[PDB]
């Protein structure tokens, strides 16, 4: 009550923000160029996405990886619990990351080029069911909207994978402590640089949105387990998807 | 038993 009601960024809030900038841009290429490296897609045999988009989230774990390893203090967590909270989260902040490629327009994921244009079908064809499907563009939809700032975007995403709930986390008050930084720095960032209108009621949104994040989790996390079951699916996966998501 | 996740994070 000090640094979350703090009127203006002190110099460790600036830090903070300039480093989680710094991690985002070094794992989010906006160009897409590796993407032709993954298995290719297949569309138009009703799991056909599967080994590229399999490809796809492995590429995109990595990615996350990278992110965590940046956020202040998460590399001084144990490793046990660093893996928690990556295997957690991991698809929650590829839920987030996506967004930036996301269009409202015909709701798809721009990547960005007609054969990594993403879109419910590819999702559909990778094994998953309207009941992730549905809820998944809606969030993405609320996303959008929500017209965050960049400097938003990256502290949900360390927000997010910093949650002392998780199932498996054993320093609970450590995590906690990260992640009341961080959540007070996008507080603080929030009432002195989000301009009105739109800084109304933002931070309580995006808390609503990482609820919601635990729900989409739940859901492809079940369907996921079902698809997983059956071992010629699990072959299609990739080694790191299978060591974090399970097999 | 987490090696590739392990040598992700390991610096
Ligand atoms: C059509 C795919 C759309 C989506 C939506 C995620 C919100 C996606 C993921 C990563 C992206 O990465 C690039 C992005 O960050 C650039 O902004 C893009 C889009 C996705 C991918 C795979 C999915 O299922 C994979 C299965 O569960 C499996 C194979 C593990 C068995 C479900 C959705």
């Amino acid at each position: 009550s000090h640094d979350s009601l703090r009127p203006k960024l002190s110099e460790e809030q600036q830090h903070i923000i300039a480093i989680l900038l710094d991690a985002h841009h070094k794992t989010y290429d906006p160009t897409y160029a590796d993407f032709r490296d993954f298995r290719p897609p297949v569309r138009m045999s009703p799991l056909s996405m599967l080994p590229h988009l399999a490809d796809l989230v492995s590429y995109s774990i990595q990615k996350v990886i990278g992110f965590a390893k940046m956020i202040p203090g998460f590399r001084d967590l144990t490793s046990d619990d660093q893996i928690v909270l990556l295997k957690s989260s991991a698809i929650e902040v590829i839920m987030l990351r996506s967004n930036q490629s996301f269009t409202m327009d015909d709701m798809s994921w721009d990547c960005g080029s007609q054969d990594y244009k993403y879109d419910v079908t590819d999702v559909s064809k990778a094994g998953h069911t309207l009941e992730l499907i549905e809820p998944l563009i809606k969030f993405q939809v609320g996303l959008k909207k929500l017209n965050l700032h960049e400097e938003e975007h990256v502290l949900l995403m360390a927000i997010c994978i910093v949650s002392p709930d998780r199932p498996g986390v054993q320093d609970a008050k450590l995590v906690e402590a990260i992640q009341d930084r961080l959540s007070n720095t996008l507080q603080t960032y929030i009432r002195c640089r989000h301009p009105p209108p739109g800084s109304h009621q933002l931070y309580a949104k995006m808390i609503q949105k990482l609820a919601d994040l635990r729900s989409l989790n739940e859901e492809h996390s079940k369907q996921y387990r079902s698809l997983s079951f059956q071992p010629e699916n699990s072959m299609k996966l990739t080694p790191l998807v299978l060591e974090v998501f399970g097999n | 038993n987490h090696p590739m996740l392990m040598n992700l994070l390991k610096d």
